[PDB]
């Protein structure tokens, strides 16, 4: 009967949000980067060595790539003869390199494109890149596995002398054209020797061929000193000993 | 700048012992806060709402006025006496005349007594509800900064620099976690139990506030104000009767006396004829 | 500090597996008392709602003395008494005087019943929502704890520090999270099956007890007071108009008497005059 | 325990893809529960709304007995039948006298229609609102109940025996989770669709319940107590101002009657001195 | 299943760079509609309210009939109609008889006018508050819904197989979370930029209104039904007192009367008395 | 996309240390915004409730007039200045004839104090509590902000080229986790400082103005409404008794005034006889 | 005034939890436990990983090392001149392998170790060691850096074709010792290699010398038909190509 019309109510006052759970959030969000960042450290600490291994040998990769760019280049430049393949570091000269049955020479391009490949790969070993990760040149033979055996070891290993001669024989027009230094060079970065067998080709004349593979320094090789010798400087020319009128 | 790793290196300087101590230690003061300022305080208050109900309930059957000693004799407290002041204030007394005086026949209630013996004024305002429900929050926020700051701790001391160091440096920091995380679980079990006690303390005082309320809103009645109206009404309704009653009885004894005085008049002047008669 | 490294050494020697343990009965005891003290309560509460809701209805059309009786013996329950006493408090009661004494004709309602039967009473202070609306919350947390503490074990056993044996320390870790994650998940679902029961409960208290009140509102109609101040009103006007013809009447009645006076004085003059001429 | 260990078996040894579609069927059956018992249920009480105002708005200038039997007419849902039969108890009809008869001149309200066509009688209590808000909840906690079993299914099959075995365990880790987080993610985008057509809904009903009642509001003035006590006061001093003159007036009268009367009796008391005079 | 096995592996194969840009999409356009729908709403709901407050301080110190025109005309041509024409219903009209004439002399409140002009109608309804105050969750339930799929997407496709692809995995990897943590950032920053934005707007708009309110409570004073019930009490002790002077007054003119009609009776009587001597 | 890559870098190029110093100084400017916005304004709040609850308690034995002028005077704060008119115009005046002007003796409270000094009007919407009550939401989350952005600095500028590379970008890392970590601690230790000074301030001021409240309801009496109708009953009782004495006294004094006018008569007559035998 | 003091109360419907913060902080504590798992198991691996190579590594040298030891226990055994060097995987000849100028054919005795060290040779290939580890072996010529290069290799790669033709020549004891298989894997393993010049301690005695050394897999070397280049059965004795008045 005798009510307050004016009494007042309070109003509809949402709570806030609840701060335990925002800050639980807080802290989980925290937990969750510290072990994604505690896994990352972990892993690239453990495996830095393996890390700094696969960076040398990237770049050892990218230098060789490099040096065998620039000599295919100064191939291409210089001698159509001369084709290398960088993929497994083989110098080819298919068409000039072919050897038929039973002899150990090659027509007039085999010879000109080796005495014109032998200045350009010396220039491209005497380079900083070579100077830091090319070794000496290996000289490859190949035999097949029919007929007698020794029959072809001494086929090869004539062939092999063959082409020593070739880059270190008398009169030779590479001789014309060089210099003392750069025959010790060769000297030095050629050894003549080696025999294989192998069925990756189709044809038995691809055996026939002769080829210039280098090698290369490993990663944890860098250049031993002590494995150098040296020669004395020549007092006589060489004089090869092959039949050469056969 | 400089400034902010001077700081990091000042606070991530301390033994990462000493954070989930003072996190336990401050959890454990608040806790004893709450204890001390509401928990006790809320029984305290239940305590009383049930011995204030035992003597409502026990002058049920007293008379009005010494009902009305009694409870102004009962409540002694600042809050509970302003609001007994207040609710004897909104009775309303009622007086009729015994023995030639005014005396208290019946005392009537015009408002409910939990108008004035209200939650807030007796629970609410005296447990500080207002801040002790965010209580909780507040040792939870204390146990994840405890938390946050020892896995800074951690977090500075780790630094695998070596291969072999990594082992090492990963059972360390998980190490320094589980310090972080002690101070985190003990403030987040004492929050939740100072939840559980807090709710249970208010649905307890609010349920006997109820009971206390309850019992003082049986002493009076309520209808005073309709009984008021509807009187009235009747003493409307039955005075216009009155009037043409007392109107009525008014003229029927004018005619009476007017009759009498008539026949007094033919009395008087007969015995004045006869008297000039007698004497002509 | 010796004291801290022992709490440590205390707190995760125990096995991994009682932590799932204690959170799930710990939180299944917490669930077992909601269903005792609030969820089958709720069902009694609704259940004798609906009865007496069923047994107002079977008095729409008795007398109100009738009803009247009939509804103070059916509300015995003691909140429900109380709350019936108050509201019988809060109805008018209009008697009529008939064949000499006074009868209750009417009886009118003057505040709702949910007034007196409101959803607090009535509801939220038997089934102490006060506190059960915070059960999920606790039971959440109570879960977060187990979390915790569980990962705490876990951390402390991953300390290797040999290659070979880093197999059954990651092996143990994945336990110790396993068990964290059981009693987690199973506080969660406990505090979401909570959740759903403890407001649907209430939802339906809500419901059933508004057709409660709706029925109880519907026996007894209200606006007196107004209709009392049209009858004072109505009253005041009569009343002036009543007080006007009352005074023209009495001047009437006056002047008829007054006339009549002068007929019986003119009678006994002319008596008077026929006298004096006999006797002359 | 062998129990906890059983248990854990038993719960893990479920397919991964049953989790995802376990959450996504419980949330779209809650879902469905939602869309027919709230979002349907409110858009017919709206479009009921709407409609009733539309008929209130139409018996603005009716007569009060013709709109009151229109809206007598129309009010047959039984929440707003009650609703309606509340507020015609709270409306005081005003009678006036027209050719000796008491007809009703005009309906005065006595309280807002929003306290009979309340928003709980006609929203809350039909929408189950007290329920159906903390629905999002419930899908939350369903979906990070999902998220946590997939997780466990992933650490119980956990093998870091062999490298191998790790990477294997962590791809079959990583795609529970995945599947869990497919159920989890569909709940929370759930959660959110319920939250947004709730919170809508539930305005739009407000809203309209507000113009429905506006719409009744309009119908009928308040206000009426205060002039009845103005007229009560004003009647009172017209009451002594008309005692003073009625007073006045009557002792006005009486002495005219008494003039006359002294007129009459003196030519009476002539004509029997004339009488007197003739018979000597 | 195979549908559950083809969602797992498109939602497996999706460019981990397309979450964020959703996430930034579906949380720009919701502060958009924010902005659109609650903000420019707020402040023209704040303008209009000042604009009103300004209006009715204007006539503070005009007559009570123009200041009813002027506050009709200000509130008619808006949605705040309705309100207005019950607060002026609840305003009561004191009138007074000047020069034949009734006339406006006072106008009093009967109630406040916070009642008709409600919070809930001016500027919840209005302003979709019940939704709005869930926005910030809902940014943020978008958030964590980015963020770990995100994450999951990276840690699927993390995956060393050997140490040398340990450096590869970790730079995708932190890619992958890159593009986590931006999505999680700018929906967490649009959350707290939505809570600050719109509880600061509605602060004002609560302020304005209270403003608004307590401005047009200003103008008129409450408390005339005591003031009646007042003057009806003095009125009726008045009356009393006045009812016994006038029957004293009226008795002592009627003694008057009554002598002066005995003197003019004895008068006429010696004036008779001299007649019968003259005719002797 | 280029559009986030873009986006990305143009975020990712501020310096990792300004992430910290900006979620600190943010922080630092929101508290200091806290403490001049709300904590000092609520502390001259409570102050000057605690002076005005001392100034009314000082002015309790005083004349009403008296009262009045000083709390007219006391109160001078807008807020305060309309919630004093408004409580005092809702305060009823009782006037008495002292003793040829009306002199107030008493004066009644028909409304609680609190209906117009109340917590919404003098404490909630100076405090802005709607808007301060979620502030230290927005300092946590501008915590987690800060963490998402430092780590997203962090992660973009990863470089994992060269060994050496690698370790500065972990390292940059692991600083950008640590300060993510302080500003984390940071944000979340000022929200507590915050929440726990903001409720404490809340709940004093709820408590002193309940004490000013208390103080201003000591000052009036309640149920002046109920004494005036007790007045109204007893008085329209007293006027049908006095009626019927006032009737009862007039027909007695008329009947007295009538027999003196008779033996008036008679004892002229008898005069008038000895005239007439003196004449014979 | 004209209300009703016993008025319904409490109207105040309770606020629903905001579901979404505890949605967040749930989801970063399973991703925050799914990091933690994945750095730990991660950290593991990327550890049992490197272990398991470097154990590897150490098992294959410990092989070639356990190869070596008990080829030179076994040459110690047969005859004494036999000079084996585990530390470069190199069996040398003491004294017997001298040569002088202008020969090419081993000493009595060095024709006799010869002989005596290719069932050795047969022997550790053979074994699960030589199966496991052991390349073709490849033979190095070696002359004093004076007098004419070509002279020089020719005269070396001469006394490698007489080493070679030793091994398979019919009327060497080898061929009627050894049966068929043995001639195929002898075939297989021995190989002819380059000329080297390592010339030290003017010592022309030692520096004129033959020795053969082996090579072994590495350890992510592949083992495959295409290197496993297979001889055909002899269907015909071979004779030296290199004839005694030379
Ligand atoms: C770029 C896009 C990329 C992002 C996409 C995703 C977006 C995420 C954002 C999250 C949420 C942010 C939204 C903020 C704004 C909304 C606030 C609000 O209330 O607005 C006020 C306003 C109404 O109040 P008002 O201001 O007074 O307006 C005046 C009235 O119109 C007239 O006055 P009245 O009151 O007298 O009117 C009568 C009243 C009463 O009538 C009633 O009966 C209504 C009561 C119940 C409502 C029933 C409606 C059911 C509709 C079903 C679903 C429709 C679309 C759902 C979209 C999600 C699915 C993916 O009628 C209504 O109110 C009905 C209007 C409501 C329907 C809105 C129109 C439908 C969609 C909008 C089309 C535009 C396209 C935008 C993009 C689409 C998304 C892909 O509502 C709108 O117009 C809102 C529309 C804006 C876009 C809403 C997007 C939907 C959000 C759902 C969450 C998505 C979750 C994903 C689901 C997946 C599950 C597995
Ligand atoms: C409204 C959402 C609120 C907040 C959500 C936060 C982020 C969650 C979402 C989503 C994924 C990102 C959206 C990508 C849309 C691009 C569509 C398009 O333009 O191309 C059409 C596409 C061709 O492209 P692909 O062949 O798939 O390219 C593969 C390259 N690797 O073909 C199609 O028809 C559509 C294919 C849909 C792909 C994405 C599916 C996402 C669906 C729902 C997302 C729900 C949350 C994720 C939970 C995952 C738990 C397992
Ligand atoms: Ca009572
Ligand atoms: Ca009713
Ligand atoms: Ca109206
Ligand atoms: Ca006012
Ligand atoms: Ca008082």
């Amino acid at each position: 009967m005798f009510g307050n019309a004016f009494g007042v109510k309070k109003r509809r006052s949402d709570e806030a949000e609840k701060p335990f759970w925002i800050s639980y959030a807080d802290l989980m969000t925290a937990m969750m980067v510290l072990f994604l960042v505690v896994m990352v450290a972990s892993l690239s600490s453990v495996t830095q060595r393996i890390q700094r291994a696969e960076q040398g040998e990237k770049a050892r990769g990218q230098d060789i790539s490099r040096l065998c760019e620039r000599l295919e280049l100064h191939a291409r430049n210089v001698n159509k003869n001369i084709v290398v393949d960088c993929h497994d570091n083989r110098i080819s000269f298919g068409e000039a390199g072919r050897f038929a049955h039973n002899q150990f020479f090659l027509n007039a391009e085999g010879q000109k494109a080796l005495q014109d490949v032998v200045p350009l790969v010396l220039e491209a070993s005497n380079s900083e890149e070579g100077k830091k990760w090319f070794k000496q040149i290996v000289i490859e033979g190949f035999t097949d596995t029919d007929g007698s055996y020794l029959y072809n070891l001494h086929l090869s290993l004539q062939r092999s002398e063959w082409v020593m001669c070739s880059l270190l024989d008398s009169r030779s027009p590479l001789q014309k054209n060089i210099s003392a230094e750069q025959q010790l060079q060769i000297r030095k970065l050629f050894l003549a020797g080696g025999v294989s067998f192998n069925n990756a080709k189709e044809s038995k004349e691809a055996s026939r061929r002769v080829e210039l593979r280098m090698q290369f320094f490993g990663l944890k090789d860098k250049r031993d000193k002590a494995d150098e010798v040296d020669f004395p400087p020549v007092v006589n020319k060489e004089v090869c000993q092959l039949v050469m009128p056969l | 700048m400089s400034w902010l790793n001077s700081i990091l290196v000042t606070l991530t300087s301390v033994e990462p012992y000493k954070v989930p101590v003072t996190v336990i230690v401050t959890v454990t003061f608040a806790f004893v806060c709450f204890i001390f300022f509401y928990l006790l305080r809320s029984i305290r208050i239940i305590y009383g709402l049930k011995k204030y109900t035992r003597s409502i309930n026990s002058i049920e059957k007293s008379a009005p006025e010494v009902q009305l000693e009694h409870l102004k004799s009962l409540f002694q407290r600042s809050e509970l006496k302003h609001a007994w002041n207040e609710f004897e204030e909104s009775l309303h007394s009622q007086y009729e005349l015994e023995n030639g005086e005014e005396k208290i026949v019946r005392i009537r209630a015009t408002a409910p007594s939990a108008s004035f013996f209200s939650e807030q004024q007796l629970v609410d305002i005296p447990l500080n509800t207002e801040f002790f429900k965010h209580l909780p929050g507040i040792l939870t926020g204390m146990g994840i900064i405890g938390t946050f700051y020892g896995l800074m701790i951690g977090l500075n001391h780790f630094d695998p620099s070596t291969p072999e160091q990594v082992s090492s440096s990963v059972n360390n920091l998980l190490r320094d976690v589980l310090y972080a995380f002690l101070g985190s679980a003990f403030a987040i079990f004492a929050s939740i139990l100072v939840t559980w006690l807090e709710k249970l303390s208010i649905a307890k005082s609010y349920k006997y506030l109820e009971k206390f309320t309850a019992a003082l809103d049986s002493l009076y009645d309520s209808g005073v104000g309709e009984e008021y109206l509807a009187s009235l009404v009747k003493s409307s309704n039955e005075s216009a009767t009155q009037a043409r009653h007392l109107k009525e009885s008014l003229v029927t004894d004018l005619r009476d006396m007017l009759l009498h005085l008539a026949e007094s008049q033919k009395i008087e002047n007969e015995r004045l004829a006869n008297t000039l008669s007698a004497t002509y």
